[PDB]
């Protein structure tokens, strides 16, 4: 275990563990709450390259985070999906993949169609499922 | 079969880019002497724990002469070198005609009285009052001689603030949240290619700035034999970077006895000039260990040989051609500025397979623009008292052997022409990546039907 | 014996704080004004 601990192990083992990547994500000791505490100018190139990095630091997180929650998979850390796989993306079979290729060579495998996928991913289960309601809410 | 797409947050995936880190170190100036150039009044603490994790079955490439890490480190020292002198005392006033003489030749001589005429704390009023200054620092114009400074022919000067210390500390380099640095743990690492021993450090090691030219001081070195670095070998172009395996120990000590005079020049400015010399003129030197020296030298030459034509001549010979202040040691101890001559170093050629120390002699100079930096200079006080460094030398840097079209021989001589391969000595095995939380991959699973 | 620029003298600080130089230049007109034989 460990931060990417399973970096380089199966997808498996990565489906396995997943939150030590996850928590060690948006907070870090490295910030360690800022000032000096224990000249009075705190305008030096220090404070300019940590706020700018304390800014992008959230800005990446909610970027990705936005997604999960259009997705319907805010709450959870593994959510699925209503969208069918396309044997376009990959032709390998189920237990092909996730004893195979690990992850860091996946990301590299989807890289080309994967803002399609997202797109596709938004209809399905809460474009039309959330919506699926409008029947079912109350007859 | 049915295959349905589902979503996994934490993957770990990352692609090379490079984001602005920043800086971490523990309690060390302190109360008792602070100031420092680099940590300023405060740097983020770092913590007592470092973080490693061994990462397994990955094998990540490097590129240390394709990494960012060294230029944000090079942009950031030169900010970092022009905020600790923007606010003090500009030395504006200090470019009149001087005449000067030399020191007691007792009818030996290298540095000059000064007298020259400047404005005191009225403005109405003038005085005049001595000062020494170093060889080379002045230059005669066209009986009684005539001097002026050599840097108000060109750029401005600001004298350095008096209570700053030039030490380098150990700086640590940390990324930023969804970002990790990755660790080269494999020893033998030549040039850069793929890593098989990869660690995800938040943290690099403690990085010291070492301002030094030609040979490196206060390095990291690897446990094999000594390692040879290029960007590219047989460019015979394009430097060289050196690792040891053992540091030498080079000691260096100045023996003049400097007071402190200092006059003002207007209000709250004070001008800190030599004062008069105590004890008989003594010039600079720096010990090495002969026998110390002479097996890393070696080790090189047997490392160099895998490398460059198998068994044939390596010869090392003087920088060759340059600057008198790039082609010496140049460095800054005490807060005074050491030129050193390294031509007694390379000289020596081996090829086909209490204790005496090599010394070397070494000039001093007060004004100073580094990293080829003509926009504004600065001169350093003379530090009163005693001054005396001690520290190891782990990092050397080489050139060329001109053109010689094939032929018979190899021959390389020091030339550390520029900055930014110092840091590039102990930037070798770090390279940050970003972080992709966001991975999809089919599984036969689907949420409930209706919702 | 069309006139709209100026050659002008004057006497400015060099390089070196302690000595001074006297070089010319041409300056457009209203870009200057007079003060009160020889014109200033
Ligand atoms: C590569 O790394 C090496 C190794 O780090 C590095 O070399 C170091 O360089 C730094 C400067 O860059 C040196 O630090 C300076 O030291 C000056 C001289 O004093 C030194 O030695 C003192 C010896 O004390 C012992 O003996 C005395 C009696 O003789 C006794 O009282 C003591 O108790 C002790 O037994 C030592 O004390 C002193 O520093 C500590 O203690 C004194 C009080 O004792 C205190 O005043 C200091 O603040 C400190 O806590 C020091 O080690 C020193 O003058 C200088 O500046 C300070 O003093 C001046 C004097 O006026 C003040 O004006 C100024 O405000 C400071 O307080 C500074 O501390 C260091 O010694 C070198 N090496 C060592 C041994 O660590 C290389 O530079 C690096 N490479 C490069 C790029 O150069
Ligand atoms: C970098 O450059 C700077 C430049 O400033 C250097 O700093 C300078 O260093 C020099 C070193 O020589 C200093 O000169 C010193 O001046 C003081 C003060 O002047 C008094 O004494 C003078 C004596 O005459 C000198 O020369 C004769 C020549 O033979 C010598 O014999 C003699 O020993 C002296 O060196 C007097 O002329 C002066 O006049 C008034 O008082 C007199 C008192 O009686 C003296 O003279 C009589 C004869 O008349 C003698 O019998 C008697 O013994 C005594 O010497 C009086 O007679 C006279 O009528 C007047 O009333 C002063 O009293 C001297 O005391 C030192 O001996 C020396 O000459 C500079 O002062 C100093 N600069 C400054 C800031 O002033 C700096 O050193 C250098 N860098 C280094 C390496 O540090
Ligand atoms: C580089 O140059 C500098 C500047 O000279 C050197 O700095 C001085 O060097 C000397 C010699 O190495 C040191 O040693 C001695 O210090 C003695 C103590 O003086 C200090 O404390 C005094 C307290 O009282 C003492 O003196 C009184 C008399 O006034 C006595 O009654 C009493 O018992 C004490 O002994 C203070 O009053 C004084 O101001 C100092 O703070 C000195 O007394 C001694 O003086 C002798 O030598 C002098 C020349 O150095 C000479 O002019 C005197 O007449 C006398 O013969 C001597 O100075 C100093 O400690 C040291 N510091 C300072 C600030 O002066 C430095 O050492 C040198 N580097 C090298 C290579 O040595
Ligand atoms: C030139 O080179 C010589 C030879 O290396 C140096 O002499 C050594 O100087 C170093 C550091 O200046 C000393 O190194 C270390 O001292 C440690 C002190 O112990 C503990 O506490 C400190 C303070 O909290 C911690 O920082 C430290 O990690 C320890 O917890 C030793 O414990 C170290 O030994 C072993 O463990 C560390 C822990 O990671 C490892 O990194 C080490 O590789 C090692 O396995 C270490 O010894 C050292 O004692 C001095 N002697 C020797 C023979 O190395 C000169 O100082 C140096 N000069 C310069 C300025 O470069
Ligand atoms: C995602 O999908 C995209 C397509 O939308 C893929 O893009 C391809 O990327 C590759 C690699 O970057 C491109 O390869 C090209 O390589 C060139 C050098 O050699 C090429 O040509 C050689 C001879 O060329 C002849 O035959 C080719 C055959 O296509 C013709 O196109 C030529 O006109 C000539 O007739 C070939 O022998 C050799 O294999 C190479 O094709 C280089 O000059 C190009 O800049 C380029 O890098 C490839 O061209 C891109 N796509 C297409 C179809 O053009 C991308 O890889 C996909 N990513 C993943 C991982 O899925
Ligand atoms: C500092 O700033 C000054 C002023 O701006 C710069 O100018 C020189 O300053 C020095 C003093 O440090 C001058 O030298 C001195 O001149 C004194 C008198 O000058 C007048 O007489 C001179 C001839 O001497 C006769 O008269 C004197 C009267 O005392 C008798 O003692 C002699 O025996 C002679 O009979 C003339 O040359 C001068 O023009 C005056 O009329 C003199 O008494 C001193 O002994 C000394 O010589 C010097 O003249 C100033 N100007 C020059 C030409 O340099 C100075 O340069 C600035 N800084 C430096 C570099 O020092
Ligand atoms: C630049 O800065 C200067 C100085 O601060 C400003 O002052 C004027 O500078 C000019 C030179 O450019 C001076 O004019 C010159 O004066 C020379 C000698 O002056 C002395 O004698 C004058 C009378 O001349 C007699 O003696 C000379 C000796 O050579 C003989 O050649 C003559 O034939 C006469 O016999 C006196 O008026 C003067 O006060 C001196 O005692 C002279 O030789 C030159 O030919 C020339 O005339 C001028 O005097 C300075 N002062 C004035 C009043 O302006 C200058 O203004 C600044 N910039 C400008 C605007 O130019
Ligand atoms: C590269 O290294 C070689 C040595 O490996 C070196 O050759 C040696 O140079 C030294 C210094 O020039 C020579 O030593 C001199 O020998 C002559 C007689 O041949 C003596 O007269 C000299 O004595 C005077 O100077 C000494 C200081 O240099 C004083 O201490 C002495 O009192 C005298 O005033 C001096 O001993 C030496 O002979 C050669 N050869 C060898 C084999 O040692 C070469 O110069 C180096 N080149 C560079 C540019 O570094
Ligand atoms: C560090 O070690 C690395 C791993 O070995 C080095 O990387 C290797 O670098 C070489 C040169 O860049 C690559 O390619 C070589 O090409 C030569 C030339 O082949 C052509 O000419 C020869 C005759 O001269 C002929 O026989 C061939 O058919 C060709 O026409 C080959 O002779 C070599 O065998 C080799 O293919 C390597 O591919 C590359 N290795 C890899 C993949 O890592 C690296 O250069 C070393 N140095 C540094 C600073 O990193
Ligand atoms: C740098 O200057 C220092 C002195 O400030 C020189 O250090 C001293 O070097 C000698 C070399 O013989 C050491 O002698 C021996 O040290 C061993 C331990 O290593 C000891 O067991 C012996 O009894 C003997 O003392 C001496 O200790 C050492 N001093 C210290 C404390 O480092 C040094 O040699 C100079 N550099 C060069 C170029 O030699
Ligand atoms: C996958 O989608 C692409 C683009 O619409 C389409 O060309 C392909 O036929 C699809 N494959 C199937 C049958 O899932």
């Amino acid at each position: 275990l460990g931060f990417l601990g399973a970096a380089g192990s199966t997808m498996g083992a990565a489906s396995m563990t997943l939150t030590v990547q996850a928590r060690n994500l948006l907070s870090g000791i490295v910030q360690q709450q800022s000032n000096l505490l224990r000249h009075l100018l705190k305008l030096t190139v220090w404070g300019i390259k940590q706020l700018q990095a304390r800014v992008l630091a959230v800005e990446r997180y909610l970027r990705d985070q936005q997604l999960l929650g259009i997705w319907g998979c805010s709450g959870k850390l593994i959510c699925c999906t209503n969208v069918p796989w396309n044997s376009s993306w990959s032709n390998r079979n189920l237990s092909e993949i996730w004893d195979n290729m690990t992850w860091l060579q996946w990301d590299k495998e989807i890289s080309n169609y994967t803002q399609i996928i997202y797109g596709l991913l938004e209809e399905s289960q809460n474009q039309q499922e959330k919506n699926e309601q409008d029947l079912l809410a109350l007859d | 079969e049915n295959l349905w797409v589902t979503v996994y947050y934490g993957v770990p995936v990352w692609k090379d880019a490079e984001t602005t880190l920043f800086c971490a170190s523990d309690a060390k100036a302190y109360e008792t002497e602070k100031h420092n150039v680099w940590a300023t009044h405060a740097c983020v603490p770092t913590d007592p724990n470092p973080q490693e994790i061994h990462l397994e079955n990955v094998t990540e490439e490097f590129n240390m002469w394709k990494n960012n890490m060294v230029e944000q480190m090079h942009t950031d020292i030169i900010s970092l070198w022009d905020q600790s002198l923007k606010p003090c005392v500009k030395l504006t006033p200090l470019c009149v005609t001087l005449q000067c003489t030399n020191v007691t030749n007792n009818i030996r001589g290298e540095l000059k009285n000064c007298s020259f005429n400047m404005t005191t704390e009225l403005r109405d009023k003038k005085q005049k009052v001595y000062s020494l200054f170093y060889r080379l620092d002045v230059v005669q114009i066209n009986s009684n001689k005539e001097y002026r400074l050599i840097n108000c022919n060109t750029s401005a000067i600001t004298q350095a603030c008096p209570k700053v210390s030039f030490e380098p500390i150990p700086i640590h380099y940390c990324a930023p949240a969804g970002f990790a640095i990755l660790k080269c743990k494999d020893k033998k690492f030549n040039g850069t290619g793929p890593c098989p021993s990869v660690s995800t450090v938040q943290c690099t090691h403690g990085i010291k700035p070492v301002v030094s030219t030609q040979l490196l001081l206060n390095g990291s070195l690897a446990e094999e034999e000594v390692m040879i670095r290029s960007e590219n070998i047989t460019n015979n172009a394009k430097n060289i970077l050196v690792q040891f395996n053992t540091p030498v120990q080079i000691n260096c000590t100045r023996p003049n006895n400097n007071t402190r005079k200092s006059i003002r020049i207007g209000p709250g400015q004070a001008f800190y000039a030599t004062g008069d010399i105590i004890g008989d003129i003594r010039q600079a030197h720096c010990n090495v260990s002969k026998a110390t020296w002479n097996e890393t030298l070696g080790k090189v030459v047997k490392q160099l040989r895998k490398h460059f034509g198998n068994n044939t001549i390596i010869r090392f010979a003087n920088s060759s051609g340059g600057d008198l202040e790039v082609t010496t040691h140049s460095f800054n101890c005490g807060g005074e500025f050491f030129y050193c001559n390294t031509s007694g170093l390379f000289n020596s050629t081996w090829i086909s397979n209490s204790n005496d120390s090599i010394t070397l002699p070494c000039r001093i100079k007060q004004i100073i623009n580094m990293w080829q930096r003509i926009g504004q200079a600065m001169y350093a006080p003379p530090i009163q008292g005693v001054i005396r460094c001690v520290s190891n030398i782990t990092g050397l840097i080489l050139t060329r052997d001109g053109g010689s079209t094939n032929s018979t021989t190899e021959t390389f001589r020091p030339g550390g022409g520029d900055m930014r391969d110092n840091w590039r000595s102990e930037l070798y095995k770090y390279k940050v990546v970003k972080i992709e939380p966001l991975g999809v991959a089919p599984t036969r699973c689907k949420r409930r039907v209706v919702g």
